[PDB]
């Protein structure tokens, strides 16, 4: 509730400052497609999904199945690294390396 | 006469070569300090 | 009474952003063997006020924009997200004490690329859109190491709670067990805010169609982001002493550390040339990301092998 008030206050202040900046000086009279950018955006998306898999780790370390948890955590970070290594060696990270 | 001239003994030696003083620790010392900071933090 | 607390957060944000411009011009003056602004105010203190009054009455640039709606929404979104990044910050107490404040900040900072994307598309210039796409690709690249470094650090915290991160650093700064994460974090926050040596929006090798007013709004959102990421880096790695009966000790201490870290941003822009675009892509994808994955494995496995798993609550 306090958060909704704070978001509404920040949005209201930002909209008020933008409305000032677009209407205070009104008082005075006075591309070809690049495959490389798409590939870096998709590589971001895929690694961002891998990060979404990695995000419950500070809670996952609290388990009583720690051998399994440590195995799966290292396996997810390893598969993120194998994704990066495949992206590296097949020239996917080139001219924007 | 009134002529701009260098002095009798001449001017001093002007330094012109590159002087990079080579400061800092060794590579092994910097990795030892960094790993020691890691071990202190871990302990 | 809560609205007073919201205003005493967000209006001093705007004042500190206003005087960060003075601090930047003075520090970049005295590091370049000259003086900064010292003519307008006493010790130059009225230069941001005069510059704000100059920008508010400057002529509108009058763009024939592709969309009026996203042209308005990009400064609104940039300023709103710049102000909402401050509300979970524990200094020592946050405005909004939320359990997942770290993840909240990561999500609200991931949303800030839409201001770049919408301002680049809302401009007619194809080259403004090309620069916007380069800036978005840079920002989403360094968000990856932001997320993974922050996850690796919070493996020592126990939770996503920003206020717990003060408890985590009562015996030692967290820069001592995590200085490689700290330095890749600091360079990644430097590349997040489009800040030198990562400012390719100022190099000749996206918001040029805005008037002086909305350019000032994007600029003050950017400096709010700079001060905020330095405060968040301070809370994250250089956590101060907190006495619960004297909270101002924590506030003075984190404020001094955050000011020194913002001045370190100013030192860095006055010391190095820019990266070429492929070079900072190389810096992310081929240097910071392999080390960040290796250190994420190490900071998963290290609390288990040392029996130093932090508490959940
Ligand atoms: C490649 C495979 C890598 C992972 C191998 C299993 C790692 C592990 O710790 O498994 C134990 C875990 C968990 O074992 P556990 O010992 O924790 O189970 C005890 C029961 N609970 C969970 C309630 C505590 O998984 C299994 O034993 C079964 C699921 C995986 C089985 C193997 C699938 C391989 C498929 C390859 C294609
Ligand atoms: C948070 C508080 C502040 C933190 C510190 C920040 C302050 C200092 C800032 C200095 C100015 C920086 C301005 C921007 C600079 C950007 C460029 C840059 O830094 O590039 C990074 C450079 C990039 O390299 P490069 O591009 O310069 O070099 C060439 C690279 N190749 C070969 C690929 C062409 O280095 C890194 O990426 C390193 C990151 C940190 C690594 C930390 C390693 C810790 C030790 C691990 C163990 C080592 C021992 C061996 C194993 C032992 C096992 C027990
Ligand atoms: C183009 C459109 C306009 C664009 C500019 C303006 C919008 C962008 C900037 C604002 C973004 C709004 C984000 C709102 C949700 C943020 C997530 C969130 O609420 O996290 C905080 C917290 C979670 O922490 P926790 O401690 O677990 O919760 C309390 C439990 N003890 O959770 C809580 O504290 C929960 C509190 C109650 C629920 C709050 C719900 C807020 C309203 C819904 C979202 C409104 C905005 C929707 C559109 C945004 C743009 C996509
Ligand atoms: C009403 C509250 C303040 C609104 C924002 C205006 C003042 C802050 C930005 C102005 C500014 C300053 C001082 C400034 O120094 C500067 O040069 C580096 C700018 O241009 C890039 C600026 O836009």
């Amino acid at each position: 509730m306090n958060l909704m008030i704070t978001l509404l206050t920040n949005f209201t202040l930002a909209t008020l400052l933008v409305t000032i900046a677009f209407w205070l000086p009104q008082l005075n009279v006075y591309l070809p497609f690049s495959m490389k950018f798409f590939l870096v955006a998709i590589t971001f998306l895929l690694f961002d999904l891998e990060i979404a898999l990695l995000l419950p780790l500070p809670w996952a370390s609290q388990t009583t199945n720690l051998n399994t948890m440590l195995t799966m955590a290292l396996l997810l970070i390893f598969l993120l690294a194998v994704s990066l290594a495949y992206e590296w060696t097949q020239k996917g990270l080139e001219w924007t390396e | 006469v009134k002529q701009d001239m260098p002095p009798v003994g001449g001017y001093g030696p002007i330094d012109y070569k590159r002087n990079l003083p080579r400061r800092g620790l060794s590579g092994y010392s910097m990795f030892a300090v960094g790993i020691g900071a890691l071990l202190f933090g871990y302990w | 009474m809560f609205m007073i607390n919201v205003l005493t957060l967000i209006i001093p944000i705007l004042l500190a952003v206003a005087f960060l411009t003075l601090v930047e011009r003075k520090v970049l003056g005295y590091m370049q063997f000259r003086k900064g602004p010292n003519v307008v105010g006493p010790y130059g203190l009225l230069q941001p006020i005069a510059d704000a009054i100059k920008l508010f009455i400057k002529e509108p640039l009058r763009p024939a924009t592709s969309s009026i709606s996203m042209f308005i929404l990009a400064p609104i979104l940039a300023l709103t997200l710049a102000l909402t990044m401050w509300i979970p910050l524990p200094m020592p107490y946050p405005l909004i004490n939320m359990n997942l404040g770290v993840l909240f900040m990561l999500a609200m900072s991931s949303l800030a690329v839409y201001s770049i994307l919408w301002s680049g598309w809302a401009s007619n210039s194809k080259y403004a859109l090309i620069g916007a796409l380069r800036a978005v690709a840079q920002t989403i690249s360094y968000e990856v190491t932001l997320a993974i470094i922050l996850l690796s650090v919070l493996l020592m915290n126990g939770s996503f709670t920003l206020s717990t991160l003060i408890i985590t650093q009562e015996q030692v700064w967290l820069i001592f067990p995590a200085w490689p994460l700290a330095m890749m974090w600091f360079i990644s926050t430097l590349a997040e805010t489009n800040r030198a040596p990562f400012d390719l929006t100022e190099g000749e090798s996206f918001n040029v169609e805005y008037a002086a007013g909305p350019f000032a709004l994007f600029f003050m959102a950017e400096y709010a982001n700079i001060i905020m990421m330095n405060i968040f880096t301070t809370t994250l790695f250089l956590g101060a002493f907190h006495n619960p009966y004297m909270p101002e000790l924590y506030t003075i201490n984190f404020t001094i550390k955050s000011l020194l870290l913002s001045i370190t941003f100013l030192w860095i822009r006055a010391s190095y040339p820019r990266f070429r675009y492929d070079q900072l892509m190389h810096l992310l994808w081929k240097n910071f990301l392999p080390l960040t994955l290796a250190l994420c494995m190490w900071h998963v496995s290290l609390p288990i092998l040392l029996s130093s798993i932090p508490p959940q609550t």
